[PDB]
DNA sequence: CTTGACAAAAGTGTTAAATTGTGCTATACTGGGAGCCGTCACGGATGC
DNA sequence: GCATCCGTGAGTAGAGGAAGCACAATTTAACACTTTTGTCAAG
C-alpha cells in the first residue's frame, strides 16, 4: 500500500524491500569486521548473492585439464594471478594449487620409477613426496584385486591431476593432534595444533587435511546478513521511536522545502505508532489466525453434492507449504532448497 | 517476478559433477556415516544425538535442541585422544560432502518433475517434494555396486511426486490406496470407449476390471470420486451472481418453526396443571422436560424416596388424567 | 406403596476381517512452457 | 518537469445456468455375555 508502512520507519525504498523480502538479496546486521573490495561493510547494507558468498565462503576456482597432459605446478605452490598452470589455461586468482585427482601415480623406489594407471574407482592414500615404507598402502580401491601396494620404499611422485583447485587460504604444517575441526571459524591469534605452537593469523574457515597432514584456513568471515521478513523483523524489533523522534524534528528545520516535506511524512507514521501504543515488529506475522468453519462452510447441495469456499483451498495452501518447511529444517536441507521454501511460504500468505 | 525462473537461475550456479567427483562425494559420506556410528559406541551417547552436533557444527550460526548443550556435547566429543579424534574429522568431512552431493543434482529432478504438471500441483510444489526424494537417495546409496547416481535416485525421486499428488491434490482427501482404484478405473473406460465406439455401460467397465466387481461397485466408485465444486464459481456471463446465492440454510429454524415450538409448550404447561403437584412432577422428570434429559424410575425413586415400581403406576395414571381432558377440549391435537 | 419375579433393551470384552498408512524399486537419464494489442482512459500521488 | 504506478466507472428485475507390491497399524463389525430396566401379578 503506497507508501509502505515498513518502508518509511526503516528508511527502504519499495525495490529494496521487495528484493530483501522475496529472497533477492542480503541486509547486513552484523558486519563483524568485514572488508569488501577494501572497503569496510557497514550495517544496513544490501549484498548480492555472490559477494554474500564471497564474504562468508571465500575464493577459489577449478580449472579442468586436458586429458592426457600435465600441469607445471606442484601441488602445494602458491600462484599469482595470470600464472598459467597448464600449457592451455591459466590461473585467474592467486593463491594455494591443488591437485584434485591425479590419473598416474609414479613411485621412485630404492634397489626405479614405476608407472600406475589410477580409475575413477580408486583413490590415492598418500601424500606426495612422502617415503612409503614396504607394505604400506599406496593406492586404494574396492576391490583388492586390483588394488596397488608398495613393493619397496621410496618417494612417490604425483602425476596428470583431472584438474586444479586454486583456493586463496594460509597452510600450517602440523605434527601432533589439531585442536580444531573442518568447519570451525578461527580468529588471528586462535591455536590450531601442537598446544600453541601453530596459531591462526587471518580470519576464516578450517579444514584439517588428514593426508597432507595440514591445517588450511580459507578466508572468510563470520559476517551476519540474512533474508526475508524474519530481517526485516529484527530491524524493527530495535526501532527506538523516542530517538528517531528527536531527529526528524532536528531536519525539520532544513531551509529545503523537500528535506522539511520528506520529514514530516516519516514523522506522521512515528507519531501515529508512538500516540497508539502498538508496535512497529507487529507488523510482521508469526501465527496467522483462522476464520471459523461457518463463514467458509463446506455445505452438501439438495442433489448430494459438496460446495465449498475458495477460503478453504487458500488455507490448505499454506498448511501444506508450512509442514514441508518444518520437515525439510529438520533434515539438515542444503540453504538453496530452504530459501525456496520460505519463498513460497510468503507468496501463500500473500 | 517469476518465482520459476528465479528457482532456476539459483540451481545453475552449482557445476555437474563428473565421474570421479560423482564417487569421491559417495565414498566420504559412506564413510562419514560409519565414523558416527563407532563414535556413538565409543562414547555412550546416542547416535542420533551425535549427527545433530556435527552437522549443526558443519550448517553454522545461520541455523535457527538449545545451542547451550551443542558446544558443550562438542567439547566432550574434541576432548578424546588423538587414536579417537581421527573419527570426529572423518564425520566432519562425510556431513559437508553430502551437502555437495545434494546441491549438484538439482537440476535431476527439475527434469522429472515437469512430467507430472497438470495433476493438482503447481511446478513449484512438484518441485520441492522432488527434492524430498533426492535427500532420502543419498543416505541409501551404495556405491560399491559401481552404478551411477540417477540410475538409483530417479526411483527416489519419481515416488516422492506420486505419493505428494495422493496426498495432496484433493480437498477431501482419498486413501492412496483407493486413488490407485480411481486411476485404473478412468484407465479401463478409455481402453474400451476407443474399442466400442462410444461411451461403456457400468457391466462392461466391471466386467473388463476382473473379478470382484460388479455395476454397483463401478457406479459407487464413481461418487465417490467426485470434486466439490466452488460457492464462488459465476454462472451468466455478467458477474453479479454466483451460486451461493441459490442455496437456502436448513441449519437455523425458521421464525414459522420457532413459535410453534413455544405455543406447543405454552399449551402442553396448561394441561399440566389439572394433574397433581407430583404426578405432574414425575410425568416431567420422566420425560426429559426439566433438566432436558430423561431419568430412570429408579432415579425418579431416589429424587423422592420412593421404589422404582412406584413410579411406573403414578405415571401412568397421569397419563390416563391427560387423555380423558384431551379429549373434551382438542386443543393439543394441531400440534402432532 | 412394597415384594417376588420375567423378558428385554442396553452395555461390555473378545476377536476376525476390512481398511488404511508406509517403505521400497540399482542401465542411464541433470534449467519450464504458454503466450500472442481496437493492449481502456483519466486523475491522483510518488519519485526522480 | 516528467516517468511510473494504482484505483475508479447508475439502479431494480429476469432466466439460463498417470505403478505397483509387501506388510505393519489401525478401524470396524460380529458375537456372545453380563447387567440394567421396564411390565405383570399380587397384595
Amino acid at each position: 500500500d503506497v507508501p509502505s508502512k515498513i518502508g518509511t520507519l526503516l528508511d527502504l525504498s519499495a525495490t529494496e524491500l521487495e528484493q530483501v523480502l522475496y529472497f533477492s538479496k542480503y541486509i547486513v546486521l552484523d558486519p563483524k569486521g568485514a572488508i569488501l573490495n577494501g572497503v569496510p561493510v557497514e550495517k544496513r547494507q544490501l549484498l548480492t548473492d555472490e559477494e554474500y558468498r564471497e564474504l562468508r565462503y571465500g575464493k577459489q576456482e577449478t580449472y579442468p585439464l586436458p586429458p592426457g597432459v600435465d600441469a607445471l605446478v606442484k601441488d602445494g605452490e602458491e600462484v599469482v594471478k595470470g600464472q598459467e598452470l597448464a600449457p592451455g589455461v591459466v590461473s585467474r586468482l592467486d593463491g594455494v594449487a591443488l591437485y584434485r585427482f591425479p590419473r598416474r601415480v609414479r613411485v621412485e623406489y630404492v634397489k626405479e620409477p614405476k608407472d600406475y594407471r589410477v580409475q575413477p574407482h580408486m583413490n590415492v592414500v598418500v601424500p606426495e613426496g612422502a617415503r612409503v615404507e614396504a607394505g604400506d598402502k599406496i593406492v586404494a580401491a574396492i576391490d583388492p584385486e586390483e588394488e596397488v601396494i608398495a613393493e619397496a620404499e621410496g618417494v612417490v611422485h604425483l602425476h596428470e591431476p583431472a584438474s586444479i583447485l586454486v583456493v586463496k587460504a594460509r597452510v600450517y604444517p602440523f605434527e601432533d593432534d589439531v585442536e580444531v575441526s573442518t568447519g570451525d571459524r578461527v580468529a588471528p591469534g586462535d591455536v590450531l595444533a601442537d598446544g600453541g605452537k601453530v596459531k591462526s593469523d587471518v580470519y576464516g574457515r578450517v579444514e584439517v587435511d588428514l593426508v597432507r597432514n595440514v591445517v588450511r584456513v580459507v578466508e572468510s568471515y563470520d559476517i551476519d546478513a540474512r533474508m526475508g521478513a524474519e530481517a526485516i523483523q529484527q530491524l524493527l524489533k530495535e526501532l527506538d521511536l523516542e530517538a528517531l523522534e528527536k531527529e526528524l524534528l532536528e531536519e525539520m528545520k532544513h531551509p529545503s522545502r523537500a528535506r522539511r516535506a520528506k520529514a514530516r511524512k516519516r514523522l506522521e507514521v512515528v507519531r501515529a505508532f508512538l500516540d497508539s501504543g502498538n508496535r512497529p515488529e507487529w507488523m510482521i506475522l508469526e501465527a496467522v489466525p483462522v476464520l471459523p468453519p461457518d463463514l467458509r462452510p463446506m455445505v452438501q447441495v439438495d442433489g448430494g453434492r459438496f460446495a465449498t469456499s475458495d477460503l478453504n483451498d487458500l488455507y490448505r495452501r499454506l498448511i501444506n507449504r508450512n509442514n514441508r518447511l518444518k520437515k525439510l529444517l529438520a533434515q539438515g536441507a542444503p540453504e538453496i532448497i530452504i530459501r525456496n521454501e520460505k519463498r513460497m511460504l510468503q507468496e501463500a500468505v500473500d | 517476478s517469476d518465482p520459476v525462473r528465479q528457482y532456476l537461475h539459483e540451481i545453475g550456479q552449482v557445476p555437474l559433477l563428473t565421474l570421479e567427483e560423482e564417487v569421491e562425494l559417495a565414498r566420504k559420506v559412506e564413510e562419514g556415516m560409519e565414523a558416527i556410528k563407532k563414535l556413538s559406541e565409543i562414547t555412550g551417547l546416542d547416535p542420533d544425538l551425535i549427527r545433530e552436533v556435527v552437522r549443526a557444527k558443519i550448517l553454522g550460526s545461520a541455523r535457527v535442541l538449545d545451542p547451550k548443550t551443542v558446544e558443550e556435547i562438542d567439547q566432550k566429543l574434541k576432548s578424546l585422544p588423538k587414536e579417537h579424534k581421527r573419527y570426529l574429522h572423518i564425520a566432519r568431512e562425510g556431513e559437508a560432502a553430502r551437502q555437495h552431493l545434494i546441491e549438484a543434482n538439482l537440476r535431476l529432478v527439475v527434469s522429472i518433475a515437469k512430467k507430472y504438471t497438470g495433476r493438482g500441483l503447481s511446478f513449484l510444489d512438484l518441485i520441492q517434494e522432488g527434492n524430498q526424494g533426492l535427500i532420502r537417495a543419498v543416505e541409501k546409496f551404495e556405491y560399491k555396486r559401481r552404478f551411477k547416481f540417477s540410475t538409483y535416485a530417479t526411483w527416489w525421486i519419481r515416488q516422492a511426486i506420486n505419493r505428494a499428488i495422493a496426498d495432496q491434490a484433493r480437498t477431501i482427501r482419498i486413501p492412496v490406496h483407493m486413488v490407485e482404484t480411481i486411476n485404473k478405473l478412468s484407465r479401463t473406460a478409455r481402453q474400451l470407449q476407443q474399442e466400442l465406439g462410444r461411451e461403456p455401460t457400468y457391466e462392461e467397465i466391471a466386467e473388463a476390471m476382473g473379478p470382484g466387481w460388479d455395476a454397483k461397485r463401478v457406479e459407487e466408485t464413481l461418487k465417490i470420486a467426485q470434486e466439490p465444486v466452488s460457492l464462488e464459481t459465476p454462472i451468466g456471463d455478467e458477474k453479479d451472481s454466483f451460486y451461493g446465492d441459490f442455496i437456502p440454510d436448513e441449519h437455523l429454524p425458521s421464525p414459522v418453526d420457532a413459535a410453534t415450538q413455544s405455543l406447543l409448550s405454552e399449551e402442553l404447561e396448561k394441561a399440566l396443571s389439572k394433574l397433581s403437584e407430583r404426578e405432574a412432577m414425575v410425568l416431567k422428570l420422566r420425560k426429559g422436560l426439566i433438566d432436558g434429559r430423561e431419568h430412570t424410575l429408579e432415579e425418579v425413586g431416589a429424587f423422592f424416596g420412593v421404589t422404582r415400581e412406584r413410579i411406573r403406576q403414578i405415571e401412568n395414571k397421569a397419563l390416563r388424567k391427560l387423555k380423558y381432558h384431551e379429549s373434551r377440549t382438542r386443543k393439543l391435537r394441531d400440534f402432532l
